[PDB]
């Protein structure tokens, strides 16, 4: 019996260990109302957290807490932590143990911080942080190859070689799905269909999930835009009103691959996930090459995976072979793994205990962590 | 001033300007290293009368007739 | 051609016309149609059925003004094609279109499609020689003579910060909140109705905003005000009633520094000046606090600079030199950097010539832009 | 030849360069091709794609800074070749390259290719009379007026550690290693990102540089400095913002120490100069011991001269004398040196006409270099 828990910043996948899929999936935020000095009606809560925000977002200013995977706002993210234990899954904090999961070279003050809460607030008898991509490796049944997972808040690209992560050759990427919804945004108010307030932000984050899909050549998609309005597709918003957004539905996947068009002046998710692997030994590159993971939310993009392959085999030497892994459930590929590690009875030792904390400190989490 | 006279909705008896209140080599002193002070004209006359030798020189990685040192001598 | 180009500014309130030789715009008439407010049927009414500008003004209690763009966005064309003929009448200018070449100041991140419709009206129905369409912040900073400078230029319509370092505008770092004068003047009747005084005519707005302009000031504290017993000083309607504004005169205005008190999800005009600042590189940070210029009607509010400056210092960092240089000119502006662009010979390489337009296509506006 | 010699040391972090004789380099400009990334959108901006040296420091924020050569060795050539230019330039020495013989000084074992290539740009894009390119250690010894001596030159691109016994210098006993300065700012920049301060952008790395010259000690004693709680220095950045480097301050320079930290299997900054003593003969061992100098900028680190005699001393033999020798401009010592070597008229002997490159080719400058 312990409970995996997942701090994505788009989406918090929470459940119990062992299940297949986790039981909770809810959406990150914290709904506080855009309340004037008018009396409010009956059956009001102070801040909506998750499914309840999401279905009042007219009013509600909806505030991610977790940024680039980086929690700016505990007191939010305590509140929602008190809706993923008591409400949501049902379950008392003090009896189950508690796996969390941080994006790799996060700031130290954020395991530290997560720790302490989950030890003092919520009363845990053990709790272990650990990497989104180690987990995402277990999904699919491979301990060699590296992984590409991008999520909502952060994309990062960690190389594992028969069970053995190479620290070094990890790197971190700030473009992810929140930047690219920023992105659609724009190129939508340059058509005509303006969205500026936090709930329309949420309606984006809609139209990008269902019609956006990435393109092999860029160029030659553009040129197929311009001339037919074949790849013009219609979406129905939450009022009557419907939009054709055009050619822009390939060109905020597009930000990925070359994010000069956000305006970060970085290597592309295709660049980078190459670039890490040449940053490790020379030996090992043949596996990474052969076994590499798409991860998050962010590679559910329909033919991102082709597009990858394309970039990647460009970059890399002609000789080698490189497949992209693409399992179904990718959305779900962080939590699975988890589920995987904490019902396996090695793991049981690698629990940080109440004691443990107690004695040493929140600073144990930093020897214990990976 | 005669040219902003002339128009209607322009800003009279108003400051132009909103502005805030304007407010006014450890390795090189170390015990371990031993500080030189460089004279290179002092430097310049002790090499002035050496040359070398560019007769017969080949300091490349050239495998033929044995082991070679270049600059020879000087005079 | 090389005979003078007329510049136009399109603001959303007040459109200012005039040649590129006048220092100042001879004229400038409010953007607004004027129709008659019953429904006529018989003679010995109001004529035509189109009233613009001054004739408007003189009988404006009989006639119901419609304002044809709104958010720096065209809603009603065959409207704005009106009020374009208007500056090429007998009453403005007295001229012909196609003659002289044009300038245009369309506010930025505007829609494609309003640029697009805007340069179709000015080359087919009048025949003018050449069109350019500019951004509103860049020629603010043409008129004081300064390369380097933020622009928070605070119109009717839309209210914009531009941040541009040594001839170089960095197009992430522009932000655009709808909160403009237009919404302050709308505030100020539903404040006024709290007084009780109704103002619910189309005519009735009209004289709203004209107690704006005439008593409406920005308190450094907001609270001490409120707190403070006011003199409740009178102000005189066209028929010759008064009335007593109160509380409602400073706590209009207050909306622009602070959009949640009235429940519309926007950052807020000390806000959007920091963010733009805050957006762009670390090095430049620095000299574009230093280099700020207010532009537009809606900074003329008594006390602006005043509560900006220390609105601004709290948010930005500690110990640096913040300079908000407002010119005397702040309405008139956006014109004189035009009329100084348009004296310019380079201005004769920027613009798109009539055939160009026939031969490249749509584009051909948009490409040249910048 | 009556014009005097241009002593150029290409520097992977500065290019310092002057004329023969002079005692100090006049101009000495950072070694990078500033481009600017934002859009130009206003008339009298900033002239040239291209900025280097004074002009890109200046105007850093705006621009988006690239290092043409990275450990000694030039990955992109046309940057190179635009920089050399910008030493002929006005703003520089101003004079012609077809005048003027040049003095090149390139750090020990570079590719043989590089060497090509640098006489190739020389000789062919510029039509220079002579060039002698020379190893940077040879030069050191010059400037301090010293026959014997172990040259360890921490450069920015290359650490080197060069024994010359009384003029003749012994070249299988060179021990060089990659990890150099920029790998310290690129260690430093992942450990401020643990803290919690992120510097993405190429003008961002610039600061991180400017944060190690600045607060940057290393510890007598690793491990103790480790355990110990230390006090937060607060460092203020351009903008104005303050940041608490704390642990990472003491961390960061190590890596000079323990290339295991990046994750490089090298040999130490200590481990280089007893091997390149141990290498050379026992006769000789007492005497490179007892002279050793520091050169280059990546020494002037606090506490280097402490720790490196606190190092070597260990791994030397027991009762040897070990006196480190640092002249006070450790920074211009190898460029010194050049101007010394220059005014000398043994280096008339030692040039490569340009008749003599043009009839033997790429083999008459690898012949006469060491
Ligand atoms: N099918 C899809 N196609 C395209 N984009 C999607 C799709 N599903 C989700 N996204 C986008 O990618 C994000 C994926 O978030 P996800 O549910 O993976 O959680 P997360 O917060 O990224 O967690 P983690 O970082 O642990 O992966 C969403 O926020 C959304 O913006
Ligand atoms: N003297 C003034 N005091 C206060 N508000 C003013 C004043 N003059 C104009 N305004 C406000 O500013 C508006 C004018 O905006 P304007 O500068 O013409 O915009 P644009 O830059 O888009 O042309 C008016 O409609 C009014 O709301
Ligand atoms: N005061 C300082 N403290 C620490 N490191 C410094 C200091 N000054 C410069 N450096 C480092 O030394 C570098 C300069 O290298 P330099 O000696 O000019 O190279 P080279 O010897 O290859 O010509 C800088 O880029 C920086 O990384």
């Amino acid at each position: 019996a312990a409970l995996v828990v997942d701090n994505g910043s788009g989406m918090c996948k929470a459940g119990f260990a062992g299940d297949d899929a986790p039981r909770a999936v809810f959406p990150s935020i914290v709904g506080r109302p855009r309340h004037q000095g008018v009396m409010v009606g009956m059956g009001q809560k102070d801040s909506y957290v998750g499914d309840e925000a999401q279905s009042k977002r007219g009013i509600l200013t909806l505030k991610y807490p977790i940024e680039h995977g980086i929690v700016t706002n505990w007191d939010d993210m305590e509140k929602i932590w008190h809706h993923t234990f008591y409400n949501e899954l049902r379950v008392a904090p003090e009896e189950h143990p508690v796996l969390l999961t941080e994006a790799p070279l996060n700031p130290k003050a954020n395991r530290e911080k997560m720790t302490q809460i989950m030890f003092e607030t919520f009363n845990t008898p053990a709790m272990y942080v650990a990497i989104q991509a180690v987990l995402s490796l277990y999904a699919s049944g491979r301990t060699t190859g590296i992984v590409m997972d991008s999520g909502d808040g952060v994309t990062h690209t960690v190389p594992i070689y028969e069970g053995y992560a190479l620290p070094h050759a990890i790197l971190r990427l700030d473009l992810a799905g929140r930047d690219l919804t920023d992105y659609l945004m724009k190129i939508l108010t340059e058509r005509g269909y303006s969205f500026t307030t936090t709930a329309e932000r949420e309606i984006v984050r809609d139209i990008k999930e269902k019609l956006c899909y990435v393109a092999l050549d860029f160029e030659q998609e553009m040129a197929t835009a311009a001339s037919s309005s074949s790849l013009e597709k219609s979406y129905e918003l939450p009022d009557g009103q419907v939009i054709t957004i055009g050619n822009e539905r390939f060109r905020c996947p597009e930000a990925l691959f070359q994010p000069s068009f956000l305006g970060m002046e970085s290597c592309g998710i295709h660049e980078t996930t190459f670039n890490s692997i040449m940053k490790c030994d020379v030996d090992i590159r043949k596996d990474l090459y052969a076994n590499t993971v798409l991860s998050g939310g962010t590679t559910m993009y329909p033919g991102i995976a082709d597009r990858m392959q394309k970039e990647i085999t460009a970059l890399a030497p002609s000789t080698m072979k490189i497949k992209i892994i693409a399992p179904p459930e990718r959305k779900y590929s962080v939590w699975i793994g988890g589920s995987i590690l904490a019902s396996l009875s090695t793991f049981q030792q690698m629990w940080i205990s109440k004691q443990e904390y107690d004695e040493s400190g929140p600073s144990i989490v930093h020897r214990k962590c990976f | 001033d005669p040219k902003y006279a002339d128009l209607p909705g322009i800003a009279r008896n108003e400051p132009d300007v909103y502005e805030t209140s304007d407010l006014p080599l450890e390795e090189l002193t170390s015990t371990s290293v031993e500080h030189i002070i460089v004279n290179p004209n002092a430097a310049y006359d002790k090499f002035k009368d050496k040359r070398v030798g560019t007769k017969g020189l080949d300091f490349s990685d050239r495998i033929g007739k044995t082991k070679r040192t270049g600059y020879e001598s000087g005079e | 051609i090389a005979n003078q180009p007329v510049v136009i500014d399109n603001g959303s309130g007040v459109i200012k016309a005039g040649f590129a030789g006048d220092q100042i715009p001879k004229y400038c008439f409010p953007n607004y149609v004027g129709r008659p407010k019953h429904v006529r049927v018989m003679a010995g009414a109001l004529e035509g059925d189109i009233f613009i500008g001054p004739k408007a003004e003189e009988h404006r209690g009989l006639l119901s003004i419609r304002y044809p763009m709104e958010h720096g966005i065209v809603k009603d064309w065959n409207d704005m094609e009106r009020i374009w003929q208007y500056v090429y009448s007998k009453d403005q200018l007295q001229t012909f279109s196609e003659e002289h070449p044009v300038l245009l100041t369309e506010a930025p991140l505007n829609p494609r499609k309003n640029r697009e419709r805007a340069a179709e009206v000015f080359f087919e129905t009048f025949n003018v020689p050449a069109l350019f369409i500019s951004m509103q912040a860049v020629l603010s900073l043409y008129a004081t003579g300064r390369t380097t400078g933020v622009v928070l230029d605070s119109g009717d319509g839309v209210t914009h910060a531009v941040p541009i370092y040594e001839g170089f505008a960095m197009p992430h770092s522009i932000m655009r909140i709808d909160i403009a004068g237009r919404d302050v003047s709308r505030f100020l009747r539903l404040y006024l109705r709290k007084e009780g005084y109704d103002f619910h005519s189309s005519s009735e707005f009209e004289i709203v905003k004209a107690i704006k302009e005439r008593a409406c000031y920005l308190s450094i504290n907001p609270q001490k005000d409120e707190t403070l017993e006011t003199e409740k000083a009178q102000y005189y309607l066209p028929d010759g009633s008064t009335i007593e504004i109160g509380p409602s005169r400073f706590r209009a205005p207050e909306l622009l520094f602070r959009p949640d008190l009235i429940g519309e999800e926007s950052e807020g005009i000390h806000e959007v000046l920091v963010f733009a600042i805050q957006k762009s590189d670390m090095d430049l940070r620095r000299t574009l606090f230093s280099n700020i210029v207010l532009s537009g009607g809606s900074t003329l509010f008594k006390g602006f600079g005043d509560r900006l400056l220390s609105e601004v210092k709290k948010l930005a960092p500690k110990d640096v030199k913040i300079r908000i240089s407002a010119p005397q000119e702040r309405l008139y502006s956006t014109w004189i950097g035009g009329s100084i662009l348009a004296s310019l010979d380079t201005f004769k390489k920027m613009w798109v010539s009539k055939k160009e337009y026939e031969e490249d296509g749509a584009r051909s506006i948009h490409r040249k832009t910048f």
